[PDB]
């Protein structure tokens, strides 16, 4: 009967304890969410009798077993392969006061428990008697520890508590977990979540893959190496656990690391299809090179030979010669055949061999050095002498020997072989390297081929995946494999019947996820880029029928959402023009960038304001960075001495990094400094707190507690999230936080207290009313209105500070332009240091670990490896820690401007510092940056009127001195082009240009004078 | 020398005194029975332990 | 194209979007002016509108209203001026094949090093793999990966400088339709 | 070739990241090159200028 | 330093974020201790020139 576990399977990895931190793993781990077979008497029986129908299942990656018998009815654990005498066997079962770990042989066991208890009267009576063992003759190990005293606690819980006890065989020492899991449950519950301690770890390592479970009733898994991400908790626990690769929301947590997955788009695979069925295809020639005078100076082809028997011919223990896999090599396709043999001994085999040096090289006998086997041993001077050698280089031959007088010539390999030139004939390799046709394999089984399905080929040799298709280029003559570009073969043509072929990469692309946030995460979003997605059916249907169709975009198919034909924005990016929400869910549908819509238009009306708003508005600016310093010297040593002997191996190099690193904590500070050294002196505010309406309690850091700082500034610290290590560290930034409040503080009232004449030479003292004034003309509109508007403008302005203010608690990620740059700083540091667990095939990741598992001279190389990585790797920090000082630099005399720009006057230059018509900015600061409000005029109310270009009277044309005309279809009037004013015309505000003469729209009005 | 300040190099606070230390107490395991027990294994009782 | 271990993920807007943001601020200006700029676009006629321009370059804009004529033939003929001395003369999209090049160059540099051995025996690792022993070609795999390794790593910062620059014209960029597009700066060569 | 790659650390993800992350720079600085206006704004059909 | 975690006998060493390794544990008696890289920090010289 099958079962779903909710949350069963979760045991720690090793002794490695952590808190409150997200780490990986990986063994056979119970699947999630798979199926367990629940039983408890399939008939009735271990009460007296003994019945059933059929009948302990193998091991398929491990094994997990439990039930909730309040008895030892579960008896034992059976772990081996053969379960007799053949293969010692593990039972480990209670020893009614103690348990005992057994591996002896013997025949069976029986019903250990009978139910039947209490005795039948005041004493033993000692009938049911039980038995496991049998005939100790062969007996291997015994082991007893107290797990009835440690394990199965099961009293005081009346009946029916649920404990587990799983099995695992990693790497041979037998280690073992366990829980007693106390749940107070009734029936049917198998839900529970907890761990799993090592009780016993018995380094066996023995034959295992049987587990007979003897007493009907019993839980069995089979595990899988899985790798999952879990969290520990400071007490040790676990709260919650994922595998890394279960569902399309796994992955999404495995990576992204956190049990919480936020709104946007993640991409973390892609796919590779399983293709089906691998082919072979070889030629049919069958037939082997000659073998006369080797088993059973010449050359000789034509062999395509098993090699097996005749090549690990016992004649060595077995065939190994250098330059040879023959685990592989029979399975390989060949182009030529080169056998070269030749009279030379044959312990000589080191002489005789590449790395030659000797007379044997250079008088005789030294053939390149190419990839080549060996040659085999035998008898010949007395298994069939007088035969002889032949300075001189390889495939050449001589036969009168002159003069190189001399000595005595001659030299024999005789009928006295004791001696270290015993007999052998020289064997050599062939091989070539794909610059020819293919010839030349021992033909296996020689498959019949497939087409048009992405499958694997091992094609007459050159194996490679993706699809066959016919290939219409017309090769020519001499052609048996090309290359479209840089590895990209393409010809197929089969060694057989000398058919022409062609290969594509069966396409593949990204996986993503598009969710809205971790809560509603049930509904994970997958996809699959720009497919035609007919590979990933198992899902298609499931979300072509919660649930509504499968809609396609020329972004890919979308496998998690369905389409609208309504129009919104864009949240959440897929590609190629479809954004992400609506009626409850999540959807994809097209951007509706705006209300589509034009105002009309005129060439006698124009659009004028009646209204306006001042409004404020957030910039944040990344400025600096934890000037961080590091150190080669120790990072790679950590005070080890053969360590720096290496690195100041390397020259100068390190030392050129902490240069110029430091060189950009250098220009970092002083992008701090000309953001704020903007003014010499430093001011306090007056305790006068009179601004004519105008509060600024949040932000004029009055004799409040913490020191001079801001409401606003609090707000911002913890709503920032914000220690050193080893290897590196911060040195501390230059200017204090505190100090650049001072300037703030300092510099933010000078603007606002005397205008800006401060940055035109002494701080001329001002009225911040008749400042408003002047900024206000500066803008373009007149002060009079101001002069009118006094209160509701400072309201105005006051509540949108509140309104800044509750926004910035109320909405969270406006600090994404900052939080972010302290995240990349930090994370930086984070793979900067975890590096050090990548070991780079070494047998540790401690220098010091591996120079204790050597001696010195290979430890020396391995160390080299070790430097080379973790060489590599701080070099690759540098470079993208210098390329965020890059931008880092630009956005920050980007914002050092700004300031200057934006608050010292009054710029014009729009969207600058102001969404619309800029009146002016305040300064803030900031953890590891800067931000800045704003006040920009908004306009807001307009009205329609007619309008005329130019005006005539007396003939005379009458052009605006500025402003424009305006009529509401009876009268005209002259007015400023920011706000609805009219005006009355008279000589002054309407100069003259000739008469009206020429120009299109004159109208026809009078013009005044009082 | 020029007008400013140079990172020449570091110091590690010397550790003083290596020890090491390892898994509980030290002991050995049962050899009086094998060298201090009045009576042993002959030509014909001696096994490979 | 795509040929393999390489991608290209389209623009996230296309160009019809594209076209389409930029239609709407050619008419916008042409019909409101500087008001979308803060917000509600209020509609202008184009003759007064060009008149106020005249005013921020230095002149009171009765000279427009006297020469609008041949300054629109101007313009006109002007407007046409660049298209046929675009069309006839290539080679005017200087820096954008420029960028295009580099970027495209680059990445069939990239593949290109595929086509290296780094000493190791092989160019295709399967055939290393397969021609021995993996317990010994492990270390001609090593090679080959570092090299493609650090390879790919050079091909990300080059990329990412290109990135930095573009990055830094693009936000000149911004401001230069800013203003340059919802409003008339004094800022000469700007 | 991933059997070996997975004793060399990750800078195979910290360039996906990175690389990645200049996409979606170009993207937002698309944004910011355009989407300047609220609505989507048509010319009108009368072309009298 | 003193050691305030607690552990089981699963755990004998407890990293911590960033897996850096410091809660010994102590086999003589079975009482863990934690400990800290012994500090230090680079240094250099201030001349006027
Ligand atoms: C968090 O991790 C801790 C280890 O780091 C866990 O261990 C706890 O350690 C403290 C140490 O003082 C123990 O406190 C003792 O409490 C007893 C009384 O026990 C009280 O709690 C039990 C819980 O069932 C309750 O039933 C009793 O009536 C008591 O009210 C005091 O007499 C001692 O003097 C001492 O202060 C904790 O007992 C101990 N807990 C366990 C389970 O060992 C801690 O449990 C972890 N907390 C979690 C996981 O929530
Ligand atoms: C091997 O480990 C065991 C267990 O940690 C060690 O036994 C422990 O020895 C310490 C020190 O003698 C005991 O602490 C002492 O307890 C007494 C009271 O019983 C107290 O008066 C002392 O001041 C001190 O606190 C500890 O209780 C004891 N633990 C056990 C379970 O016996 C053992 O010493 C270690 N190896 C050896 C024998 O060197
Ligand atoms: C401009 O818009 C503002 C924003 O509503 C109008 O605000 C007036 O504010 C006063 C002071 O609180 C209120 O008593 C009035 O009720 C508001 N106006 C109305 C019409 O109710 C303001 O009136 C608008 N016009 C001007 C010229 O400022
Ligand atoms: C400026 O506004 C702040 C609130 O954001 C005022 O600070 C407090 O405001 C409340 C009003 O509900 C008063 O009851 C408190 O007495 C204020 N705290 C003080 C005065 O320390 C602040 O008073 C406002 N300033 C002006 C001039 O209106
Ligand atoms: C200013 O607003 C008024 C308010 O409606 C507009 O009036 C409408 O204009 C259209 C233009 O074709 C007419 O068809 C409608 O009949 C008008 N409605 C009313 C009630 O008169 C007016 O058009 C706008 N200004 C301009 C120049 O169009
Ligand atoms: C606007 O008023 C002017 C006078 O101030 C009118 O000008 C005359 O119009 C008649 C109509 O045919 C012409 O014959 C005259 O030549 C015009 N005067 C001059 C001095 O040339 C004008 O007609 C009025 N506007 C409209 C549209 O009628
Ligand atoms: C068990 O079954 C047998 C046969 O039905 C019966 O005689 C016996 O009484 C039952 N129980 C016991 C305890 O013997
Ligand atoms: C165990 O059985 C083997 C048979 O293979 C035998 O040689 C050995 O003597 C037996 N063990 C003992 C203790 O007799
Ligand atoms: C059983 O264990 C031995 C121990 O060395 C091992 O050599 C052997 O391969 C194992 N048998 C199987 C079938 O795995
Ligand atoms: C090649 O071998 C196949 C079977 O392996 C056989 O059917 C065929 O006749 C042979 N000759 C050619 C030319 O294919
Ligand atoms: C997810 O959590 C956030 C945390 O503030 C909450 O605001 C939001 O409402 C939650 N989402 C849903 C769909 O409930
Ligand atoms: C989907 O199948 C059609 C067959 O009509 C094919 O032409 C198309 O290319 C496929 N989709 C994609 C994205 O290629
Ligand atoms: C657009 O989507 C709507 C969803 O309501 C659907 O009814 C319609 O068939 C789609 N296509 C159109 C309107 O062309
Ligand atoms: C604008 O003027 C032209 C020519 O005088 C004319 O085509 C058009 O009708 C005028 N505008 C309106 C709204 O009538
Ligand atoms: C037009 O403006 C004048 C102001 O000079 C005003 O008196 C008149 O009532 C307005 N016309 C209408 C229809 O409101």
């Amino acid at each position: 009967a099958y079962t779903n576990s909710f949350t069963r399977g979760v045991y720690y990895p090793d002794k490695v304890f952590r808190s409150s931190v997200l780490h990986s793993t990986q063994d056979l781990f119970l699947p999630f969410f798979s199926n367990v077979t629940w039983f408890h008497a399939i008939h009735v029986s271990g009460t007296n009798g003994t019945k059933r129908f059929d009948n302990v299942l193998p091991f398929n990656d491990g094994v997990y077993f439990a039930s909730t018998e309040k008895s030892n009815i579960i008896r034992g654990w059976i772990f081996g392969t053969t379960l007799d005498s053949k293969t010692q066997s593990l039972l480990i079962v209670n020893n009614a006061t103690n348990v005992v770990i057994k591996v002896c042989e013997f025949q069976f066991c029986n019903d250990p428990f009978l139910g039947v208890y209490y005795h039948k009267n005041n004493k033993s009576w000692m009938e049911s008697e039980f038995r496991v063992y049998s005939s100790a003759n062969n007996c291997t190990f015994e082991y007893v520890s107290q797990p009835f005293l440690m394990d199965l606690e099961g009293k005081q819980g009346n009946f029916k508590n649920l404990r587990e006890f799983v099995f695992k065989n990693i790497d041979g020492y037998f280690k073992i977990y366990s829980k007693h899991t106390p749940i107070n449950l009734v029936r049917d519950l198998p839900q529970g979540f907890s761990a799993l301690e090592p009780l016993v770890d018995l380094p066996i390592g023995i034959n295992i893959t049987r587990f007979q479970t003897l007493l009907a009733a019993y839980y069995v898994g089979y595990l899988q190496p899985r790798t999952f991400l879990l969290k520990y908790n400071e007490n040790g626990t676990i709260t919650d656990a994922v595998d890394c690769a279960l569902d399309p929301l796994s992955e999404t947590k495995c990576t992204l690391k956190s049990f919480t997955v936020e709104k946007g788009i993640y991409q973390t695979s892609n796919f590779r299809v399983q293709p089906t069925e691998s082919i072979v295809r070889f030629p049919n020639i069958t037939n082997l090179c000659p073998f006369g005078e080797v088993f059973n100076r010449k050359r000789i082809s034509n062999c395509v030979a098993d090699y097996s028997v005749l090549y690990n011919s016992a004649s060595f223990s077995t065939f190994k010669c250098y330059g040879v896999s023959p685990t592989k090599l029979n399975d390989l396709c060949f182009t030529n055949v080169y056998a070269d043999s030749f009279v030379i001994r044959g312990d000589e085999v080191r002489q005789i061999a590449p790395g030659q040096t000797g007379k044997i090289a250079d008088y005789n006998y030294k053939l390149p050095d190419d990839f080549t086997g060996c040659v085999i041993a035998w008898n010949s001077n007395n298994l069939d002498y007088n035969y002889l050698y032949r300075n001189l280089k390889p495939f050449e031959r001589d036969i009168s020997t002159e003069i190189y007088n001399c000595y005595f010539p001659l030299q024999s390999y005789g009928f006295q072989p004791t001696v270290g030139y015993q007999p052998y004939r020289v064997v050599v390799l062939s091989f070539e390297l794909l610059h020819a046709p293919a010839t030349v394999c021992g033909p296996k089984k020689s498959t019949n081929l497939v087409k048009n399905k992405c499958v694997n080929f091992n094609f007459n040799g050159l194996t490679g995946t993706g699809v066959l298709t016919e290939s219409n280029k017309k090769f020519l003559p001499f052609q048996q494999f090309g290359r479209d570009i840089a590895d990209t073969t393409d010809a197929v043509r089969d060694p057989q019947t000398l058919e022409i072929l062609d290969i594509t990469p069966c396409s593949f692309g990204g996986v993503s996820v598009i969710t809205p946030g971790t809560n509603t995460s049930n509904q994970v979003a997958v996809l699959y880029q720009d497919v035609n997605c007919t590979e990933v059916p198992v899902a298609i249907h499931a979300d072509q029928l919660t649930g509504s169709n499968v809609f396609q975009t020329r972004a890919g198919c979308l496998i998690g959402a369905e389409h609208v034909n309504n129009s919104y924005e864009c949240d959440i990016p897929i590609g190629a023009g479809i954004c992400a929400v609506a009626s409850q869910s999540i959807i994809a549908y097209t951007m509706s960038l705006g209300a589509e819509n034009s105002v009309a238009y005129s060439n006698n009306s124009i659009a004028i304001p009646t209204n306006f708003t001042i409004s404020v508005t957030t910039e944040i600016l990344p400025v600096s960075m934890t000037k961080t310093s590091v150190d080669c010297t120790m990072y790679i040593c950590g005070d080890s001495t053969e360590c720096s002997n290496l690195l100041l191996q390397y020259g100068s190099f390190c030392t050129q990094l902490n240069r110029a690193l430091t060189g950009i904590a250098v220009e970092q500070d002083k992008n701090t400094q000309e953001v704020f050294a903007q003014v010499k002196q430093i001011y306090k505010t007056p305790p006068i707190k009179d601004f004519g309406g105008f509060n600024f309690s949040q932000i004029l850091p009055d004799p409040s507690k913490p020191s001079k700082r801001s409401f606003i500034e609090d707000l911002l610290f913890n709503k920032v999230t914000l220690q050193k290590f080893n290897g590196l560290t911060v040195l501390p930034p230059l200017l204090t936080d505190e100090m650049i409040a001072q300037y703030t503080s300092a510099l933010l009232a000078g603007t606002i207290t005397s205008g800006w004449t401060f940055g035109a030479g002494a701080a001329l003292q001002i009225p911040f009313a008749m400042q408003m004034a002047y900024r206000f003309n500066g803008i373009g509109v007149t002060q009079n209105v101001l002069y009118e508007n006094q209160k509701l403008i400072a309201n105005q302005f006051n509540s949108a500070i509140g309104k800044i203010q509750d926004s910035l608690s109320s909405t969270a990620s406006a600090l994404g332009k900052l939080q972010d740059v302290v995240n990349q700083n930090a994370q930086a540091l984070n793979t900067l240091v975890k590096q050090l667990s990548s070991n780079f095939g070494a047998i540790s990741s401690v220098l010091n670990d591996i120079l204790s598992r050597l001696d010195p001279p290979e430890a020396e190389v391995q160390i080299d490896r070790l430097i080379t990585g973790r060489l590599q790797s701080l070099q690759t920090y540098v470079t993208q820690q210098l390329i965020r000082a890059a931008e880092i630099r630009a956005s920050a005399n980007l914002a050092a401007t700004k300031m200057s720009e934006c608050v010292l006057g009054q710029s014009k230059r729009v969207d600058f510092c102001g969404k619309g018509y800029h009146l002016m900015s305040f300064p803030q600061s900031a953890p590891h940056g800067v931000v800045f409000l704003h006040v920009t005029y908004v306009p807001a109310q307009e009205k329609n009127f007619t309008t005329a270009p130019a005006i005539c009277h007396d003939g005379k044309a009458h052009f605006p001195r500025e402003g424009v005309f305006v009529s509401n279809g009876t009268h005209w009037f002259v007015t400023q082009r920011n706000f609805y004013e009219p005006q009355i015309i008279t000589t002054d505000n309407t100069f003259v240009s000739g008469n009206c003469d020429v120009v299109i729209g004159i109208v026809n009005n009078t013009v005044y004078d009082p | 020398v020029e007008k400013g300040i140079y990172q020449t190099s570091n110091f590690r606070v010397q550790p003083t005194e290596s020890i090491v230390r390892f898994p509980n107490i030290t002991n050995l395991c049962p050899f009086g029975e094998v060298f201090n027990a009045t009576r042993f294994a002959s030509v014909y009782a001696w096994n490979r332990k």
